[PDB]
RNA sequence: GCAGUCAAGCGUUAGCGACAUUGCUUUUGAUUCUUCGAUGUCGGCUCUUCCUAUCAUACCGAAGCAGAAUUCGGUAAGCGUUGGAUUGUUCACCCACUAAUAGGGAGUCUGGGUUUAGACCGUCGUGAGACAGGUUAGUUCCUACUGAU
RNA sequence: AGAACUGGCGAUGCGGGAUGAACCGAACGUAGAGUUAAGGUGCCGGAAUACACGCUCAUCAGACACACAAAAGGUGUUAGUUCAUCUAGACAGCCGGACGGUGGCCAUGGAAGUCGGAAUCCGCUAAGGAGUGUGUAACAACUCACCGGCCGAAUGAACUA
């Protein structure tokens, strides 16, 4: 989906998730089995427990995979924003690792279920179940770092703006501390800090205002320093990507005053070099 | 011991029947042929018969008025390198043969019970292969007389592992970088540290790069460049041992550095960045390259081999005065560097991400070609002494050969069964010797990309090997704490 | 189990020369439908296999930068890597990507239970 | 939506008056609550709490030791650094698995009185040449689910485990009729394709197969472990 | 699990060993289209009774929880946990609606089947004979509770 | 699993162990007197709701074929070992110092100690970390590591039962 995927279920870390899964398996399944019980019944109980644990893990992994925004082919602007924010390659690699772990868990559960139905002694079935649980935990254990990184980016992705470039939009841009943040605050019914430093609105805040019986949205960005197109920060890269992808003209601001102590020649040269964006 | 399936009755019957003969004295076919120099020279049209290759080779001699023999090849799909003329208009090509041929190294030799530690490095002396030096875990380095296969004076003075050791191109002073913080100087006959050791380095020395003789002015000794984990390269004066300037552009460890013939020190670093530092620029970076996905693990250049010989060609004749020695170094450097008319020392950078990049530091920063055909990190990449061939060693148990200029893949060796470590190039480019994690040494025939011979004997972990300048002998060393020599 | 010069002794050593012949045979071997196999020889197919299929899969980017450094409170990615060198080519890339993206641009009764095959163990 | 502004709002309203006091009081009460819970959290919970407390104490001790040590103040090539690293068998006198239910009997026919069938409940490896005979001849049955072709192999050198195909079984003690049956029966010596390691014996004859002894019990585990006899 | 690694402690006091720790443990959300000899009678209807290792409702708690809504630790059995579907076995999966349609034991009217009925196809044998399958036919007031004199 | 060896039941009554075919005692005719083994002396249950040294708060302690879920953990209790602080003022409580080069060096829109990371210096003293935390765009703002102003007599740390 689009437009604030915050609905992701904010998965707990690997240790917490494993503990929750194990507790659920213990609680939702019978526990008191005795050697005197028939071998068939004991084997069926063990297989049911193993299958329940495997299905729970598979459902959790599938829900995690589905909840994500499906960065691939979602949108060039959104794709570039996500790449800048969370280093797209790492996010894709983490998702691939999660999928591989889910596949390995499925294979392990299937193999143990197939093998479990042949153990004769109750101790053999117990050992097979313990080995299956240990294998599942070991598979989950290595997933700690990708899971934590995905949780962090989700905590950040959920609060990201939500706008459609295809719609009618007008943006504000220019040098930092030019009063651009104040202009955004005044022009539209949006609240943004107006502190006098060159990185007031670090995030790309979205403003909305109505004119001619039509809604007109706007965005904010600190702008670009000299930035000869080789050394650019993530914040400025996001602004460059937004300017490149976004719709009709973005307003270019220039502080013709003592503040913003870059010579007006530098301001002119900035837009002259950015001309290809026009 | 597995047995190859023995030939069946059909094979025996076929073998028992005689077949064609190779006398070929009669009815030599004639077809149009053209001559064109391999590198640049396009040309001497003729329509001769299926004459002997020697006659064809001598035919071009009078054309250019050289008297020199030239290697010959044609069709450069066909890929064809009387026997060759019977396969079918064939476009023939020529290039210098470099008549000096290094005899293949096949025979082994007894081990030497020297320093009892794992070998780390080794290099042949440029003036003569009779003397060789090896580095190992022991803090002391030792020279070896290859003729008698005996140790020489012990380079006492170091208190940590000698990471790198190598003769200077002129052979006057040996450099042996120590693990802890220092590099010491040892002339071939000192037997003791020459003055105070070079100190003041925050981290261990990764590699050394001597100043080429062709750039060294008469009288002044060559400068010694060093690289370390600290991410900086210090230029040391061999005479005063003082450091003129230090560059800290690299944000991570400098994997290696090579003193190019143009005065530019091409070095790679763990920061995935290549900085072309130059002495003539008072220790300043002229350009920076950033294309590797992973960090740079090794660096090499086409003209690097010519620098290490220091005008001491395969004949081994020492020069008389510094001026004539410098002139002979410069002429050889021009010969190798000016292969394609103009002096262009091609550069190749080894990338751990199963990829290698071809670089031309003297021109635009756009990569010439992206050599990428490996499955594991390429431990070592070295240009062929001729310059037309490029080889690389990787942990994937294979050695890959690539074109020297166009980057086209050539062939891949698979004799090694374990990770392949650094390799060495023969003095005539005819044979390549490689060592791997496996306890075996192998040499590959470049003429047909086939295994020539296997040279086992090392206990295990043959870390490095080198080829003599004259090609008479090949040395080796490994974790076995025993140095072993090899000769034809 | 009794000690002896048995296991801990070499038993399966292959011949160095035979490896090249096996590789050549594997490269040249060909079969047709009218030809069938009865006994597949036991040979080190791993060494024979893995021919010159140069593809060089993608680099291990995670090794250069861990997940934690990529994003989070301990961020170490203040600047993007491999970003576009110029604005013009970046604009062109965005334009063609947008064009490609534009180019791409209660329910009926469920399945009958009769389809229990080829399920149904 | 609306990125990290919540921090902005906190800065414009500033840590609600009782928040800091309540947080401090809760932190002070944390020790008392932990002590009380040390008596609460009964069966199936107190064990986990004690294990977590022991792990935390061990971590704290190891961190304190590291700080105390810090307050006081195998050579490798230049390319391998900065990179990741009397002939008795190891396990003599293996457990004496008896001729018992392991040869599980399966009742045959509609009237279960002429079973005559024995089933092996132990892991067995056969390979390509299995070729199940007609059902009438199945005197001994090795289930497919209990068949493994790749067994884990390791040596006390670099600690590298690599799954390798099982080549054959040469000597199974305790009635080697099991050897003839190809059963694993931990304590057996089996051949493994060691081509992956590529170790080469003297003379340049690369080795690709060595005999290894099964260390773990495949009957009680879903994996097979063996140690190279090098 | 195997083989180590650090080593809180016990040590003949050279060895052990708690917790962590490395290698099995298609890096580009690709699709494995994999689901591998459970020889045993159980399976499903209704109602009651007991547990909590509790699904909803109820209780409060920790969260990038701003709301809607969502992830989870804990208290709680008071009341609820419905309806269709296969059989070319239902050792189980699908989706109507709800806030959820929680897991078990104490077996107790109905259908497979657990057994001699009689027969058949093929297996096996010189044959009686029985099966690696399988189909047809089937029959199994004594005491305690609820009302009254 | 297996051997030799000892006792009881086997073939067995009697007191106690709620009861147990293997437990503790115990030499089985019919009665009387007095002393005991095993169990106890709040009732069933015949005998002190006896003396004396301490522990035990337990949400079902404890009186349990002694067998292991049993290793630690409790800002729960009682008693002990070792090492230092000490009237050259014992621990804990209220107040100030917490410097100067310095805003270290490379990373760079910001890392002034608390987003990256190598050592962590010298000047300086009662003492100062190129920093422990709380929090800032940037210092800034507050605490201790460590010291002093008042107090005012034993205190802190690791182990054992
Ligand atoms: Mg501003």
């Amino acid at each position: 989906m689009q437009l604030s995927w915050k609905d992701i279920p904010t998965v707990a870390p690997a240790n917490d998730l494993l503990d929750i899964v194990l507790n659920r398996t213990q609680r939702k399944t019978p526990t008191v089995i005795r050697p005197g019980f028939k071998i068939t019944r004991i084997r069926a109980f063990y297989m049911r427990k193993v299958k329940y644990t495997g299905e729970g893990f598979v459902e959790k992994f599938e829900d995690i995979l589905k909840g994500f925004p499906n960065i691939n082919d979602v949108h060039p602007f959104h794709r570039d924003l996500m790449d800048t924010l969370y280093e797209k390659n790492h996010y894709k690699i983490s998702l691939a690792a999660i999928s591989r772990a889910k596949s390995l868990v499925e294979q392990v559960a299937r193999d143990y279920v197939r093998l479990l139905k042949f153990g004769q002694s109750l101790f053999q079935c117990k050992q097979l179940k313990r080995a299956a649980l240990g294998r599942m935990a070991t598979i989950v254990k290595k997933l700690r770092d990708p899971l934590a990184y995905l949780e962090q980016v989700r905590q950040h992705i959920g609060r990201l703006p939500s706008i459609d470039p295809n719609t009618r939009t007008l943006l504000i841009c220019g040098y930092p501390n030019v009063g651009k943040s104040s202009f955004l605050r005044c022009i539209t019914k949006s609240d943004v800090d107006v502190q006098p430093y060159a990185f007031t609105t670090k995030s790309l805040y979205v403003g909305h205002f109505d004119y001619k019986y039509l809604r007109f949205q706007a965005i904010d960005t600190p702008g670009i320093l000299d930035r000869p197109t080789e050394e650019m920060n993530n914040i400025e890269m996001q602004s460059i990507y937004a300017i490149a992808h976004l719709r009709s003209c973005v307003l270019y601001f220039m502080d013709l005053s003592e503040q913003c102590g870059f010579t007006i020649e530098a301001q002119v040269k900035l837009f002259h070099s950015i001309k290809p964006l026009f | 011991s597995t047995l190859i399936p023995p030939p069946s009755k059909k094979q025996k019957k076929e073998a028992q029947l005689p077949r064609e003969v190779a006398i070929i004295p009669k009815d030599l076919p004639n077809v149009s042929i053209k001559f064109q120099a391999l590198d640049t020279g396009d040309n001497a049209l003729r329509v001769p018969g299926a004459i002997s290759e020697k006659q064809l080779e001598e035919l071009l001699n009078q054309l250019n008025g050289t008297s020199v023999p030239y290697t010959f090849s044609c069709t450069i799909k066909a890929s064809d390198p009387y026997s060759s003329l019977i396969k079918p208009q064939i476009t023939l090509l020529y290039t210098p043969r470099a008549v000096f041929k290094v005899k293949p190294v096949t025979r082994s030799s007894s081990a030497i019970a020297g320093h009892g530690s794992t070998i780390l490095c080794s290099a042949f002396a440029p003036h003569t292969s009779s003397r060789m030096v090896t580095g190992a875990g022991d803090n002391t380095a030792r020279i070896w007389d290859c003729d008698t296969q005996t140790p020489m004076h012990t380079l006492k003075g170091h208190y940590n592992w000698v990471l790198c050791v190598s003769w200077s191109p002129d052979g006057e002073v040996i450099a042996t970088g120590s693990m802890d913080n220092t590099i010491r100087l040892w002339d071939p006959k000192s037997g003791q540290c020459l003055g105070d050791a070079l100190r003041g380095h925050s981290k261990w020395i990764t590699s050394l790069s001597w100043e080429p003789i062709h750039l060294v002015k008469p009288g002044s000794k060559p400068r010694l460049a060093s690289s370390s984990k600290d991410g900086t390269i210090k230029i040391w004066d061999t005479v005063s041992r003082v450091c003129q300037y230090t560059m800290s552009g690299h944000t991570n460890s400098v994997s290696c550095v090579k003193w190019g013939g143009q005065g530019l020190l091409y070095s790679g670093s763990h920061d995935r960045t290549v900085r072309v530092w130059d002495i003539n620029s008072q220790g300043r970076c002229i350009n920076i390259l950033k294309s590797h996905a992973h960090w740079v693990n090794h660096l090499s250049l086409s003209t690097d081999y010519a620098l290490r010989i220091g005008a001491f060609d395969h004949t081994g004749k020492k020069p008389s005065t510094p001026e004539e020695a410098q002139k002979k170094a410069l002429e050889n450097y021009e010969k190798i560097c000016k292969k394609n008319g103009n002096s262009e020392e091609m550069m190749v950078t080894a990338s751990d991400d199963y990829t290698m990049f071809l670089w031309n530091p003297l021109k635009s920063t756009k990569p010439i070609a992206r050599m990428t055909g490996h499955q594991k990190l390429v431990n070592h990449v070295a240009f062929s002494p001729d310059g037309r061939y490029i080889v690389s060693a990787s942990f994937d148990n294979s050695i890959k050969l690539w074109d020297g200029r166009d980057g086209k893949f050539i062939s891949t060796f698979r004799g090694h069964v374990a990770s392949v470590y650094q390799v060495a190039w023969s003095s005539d480019c005819r044979l390549l010797v490689s060592c791997s994690k496996d306890t075996t040494l192998k040499v590959w025939d470049v003429r047909t990309r086939k295994l020539s011979v296997d040279l086992p004997g090392h206990k295990d972990e043959v870390y490095t090997v080198d080829w003599s300048v004259d090609g008479k002998r090949v040395c080796s060393g490994g974790k076995d704490k025993m140095v072993r020599l090899w000769t034809h | 189990v009794q000690p002896d010069r048995r296991w801990f002794g070499n038993t399966r050593v292959i011949s160095q020369d035979a490896l090249q012949h096996f590789r050549s045979a594997l490269g040249e071997t060909q079969k047709d439908t009218y030809q069938v196999l009865l006994r597949r020889n036991k040979l080190p197919m791993s060494l024979l296999e893995e021919k010159d299929a140069d593809e060089s899969p993608k680099a291990r980017i995670l090794d250069t930068e861990s997940y934690a450094d990529a994003f989070g409170p301990k961020a170490q990615r203040k600047r993007p890597r491999l970003a576009a060198s110029n604005l013009e080519d970046l604009v062109k890339a965005t334009n063609e990507d947008i064009t490609k993206y534009e180019e791409k641009q209660w329910t009926s009764a469920a399945k009958e239970a009769i389809f229990s095959k080829g399920q149904s163990k | 939506p609306q990125n990290d502004y919540i921090e902005r709002h906190i800065k414009q309203h500033g840590k609600r008056l009782d928040h800091e006091e309540r947080k401090r009081k809760r932190e002070a009460r944390e020790s008392h609550k932990i002590s009380e819970r040390a008596q609460k959290l009964t069966g199936w919970k107190g064990k986990q709490f004690a294990k977590k407390r022991y792990a935390e104490k061990v971590s704290m001790r190891k961190k304190i030791k590291a700080h105390e040590q810090s307050k006081v103040k195998d050579a490798l090539p230049t390319y391998l650094l900065d990179r990741e690293q009397k002939f008795s068998v190891p396990l003599p006198k293996v457990r004496g698995i008896s001729e018992e239910e392991m040869f599980k009997v399966i009742k045959t026919g509609k009237s279960r009185s002429k079973s005559w069938k024995r089933m092996i409940t132990k892991h067995t490896f056969v390979g390509e040449g299995f070729t199940r005979r007609p059902v009438k001849m199945e005197r001994i049955i090795r289930p497919s689910a209990l068949r493994q072709k790749k067994a884990n192999v390791t040596h006390p050198e670099l600690g590298v485990t690599v799954f390798l195909p099982i080549l054959a079984v040469k000597k199974n003690p305790q009635s080697p009729m099991y050897t003839q049956l190809g059963v694993l029966t931990k304590g057996t010596i089996i051949e493994v394709n060691v081509s992956e390691l590529g170790m080469v014996t003297a003379g340049g004859k690369v080795v690709w197969g060595k005999y290894a002894q099964v260390t773990n019990e495949p009957d009680r585990d879903g994996c097979v472990n063996a140690v190279l006899l090098v």
